[PDB]
């Protein structure tokens, strides 16, 4: 009813109930880049990727 | 027929529809460390200690 | 003991004795291949599981 | 000796000619013969240890 | 820069007891008298 790889962890599984597969993806989780200058409102952003 | 068991360490091989071909017992031979201690059914060449 | 279904025995099966339905943590039945010519467990504990 | 209940005693002796035998073949996991398979995960085209 | 936990949950199991089917025996073709009133104690079982 699981899917694992070589790594440990967990990338699709299989419902009992409804007899359908799917694929788990890791979902997203990342940080800001921001350039300030001496004296200013608000940075400019960047969202690297 | 009942034999004991014990805690050891396997290295299992799986085809591209999930079937184990074949299975190396960690501690029969030396070369069965090697394998155990590289991950791989073909070691390179090398010094293992 | 366990007695013969398929041409009797000479005894009765005994094995508990319970008035009524104990408590119980795990019931599934399970069917395999009747014309096999072996068979193979595998039975093991770890952290009490 | 199991339980602690009396539930027949028609035909009980001591039998003093009952010695288990031990087989005469051998633990072979070259072909994958003692080994199991994972609880619930799949693998496919991965060397797992 | 920095780099929030929704409620929303999948809880699946697969059962280790069956089903009681209490209403099996109470859709049963045979109703009992009010002087038999028979019996079934449901023991072990999920519903
Ligand atoms: C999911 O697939 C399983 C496997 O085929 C289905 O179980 C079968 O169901 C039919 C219909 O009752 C039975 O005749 C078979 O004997 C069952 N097979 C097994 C191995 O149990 C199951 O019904 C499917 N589930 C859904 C929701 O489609
Ligand atoms: C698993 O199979 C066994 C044997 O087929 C079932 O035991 C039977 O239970 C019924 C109902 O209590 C009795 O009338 C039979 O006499 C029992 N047979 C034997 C050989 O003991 C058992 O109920 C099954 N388990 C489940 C959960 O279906
Ligand atoms: C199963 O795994 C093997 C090993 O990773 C794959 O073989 C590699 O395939 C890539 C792409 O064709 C090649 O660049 C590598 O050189 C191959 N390595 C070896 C050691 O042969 C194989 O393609 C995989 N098969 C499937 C169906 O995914
Ligand atoms: C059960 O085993 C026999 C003998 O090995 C075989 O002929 C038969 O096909 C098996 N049953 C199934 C359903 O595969």
């Amino acid at each position: 009813n699981l899917l694992y790889d070589s790594n440990g962890n967990i990338i699709g599984f299989k419902d009992f109930l409804t007899n359908k597969t799917y694929t788990i993806l890791p979902c997203y989780s990342g940080r800001v880049s921001a350039a300030f200058y001496q004296n200013s409102s608000s940075p400019a952003l960047l969202y690297r990727n | 027929w009942v034999t004991p068991l014990s805690r050891r360490q396997y290295l299992l091989n799986f085809d591209e529809h999930g079937v184990i071909t074949n299975a190396v017992d960690c501690s029969s031979s030396f070369l069965s460390e090697i394998q155990c201690k590289t991950q791989s059914f073909a070691p390179n060449t090398g010094v293992y200690d | 003991h366990t007695v013969c279904k398929s041409k009797g025995s000479i005894r009765n099966e005994s094995w508990h004795i319970d008035s009524s339905e104990p408590l119980c943590l795990f019931k599934k039945n399970f069917t395999y291949n009747v014309s096999a010519d072996w068979l193979y467990f595998h039975f093991y504990q770890e952290r009490g599981v | 000796v199991i339980g602690d209940f009396n539930c027949t005693n028609s035909f009980i002796n001591d039998y003093n000619k009952t010695i288990p035998r031990i087989s005469e073949d051998v633990v072979d996991v070259s072909l994958g013969l003692g080994t199991y398979y994972v609880l619930n995960r799949v693998y496919l085209n991965t060397t797992l240890l | 820069l920095s780099g929030v936990k929704p409620v929303a949950t999948v809880y699946r199991r697969i059962p280790n007891l069956p089903d009681c089917d209490i209403d099996n025996w109470l859709n049963n073709v045979s109703v009992p008298s009010p002087l038999n009133w028979e019996r079934r104690i449901f023991s072990n079982c999920n519903f």
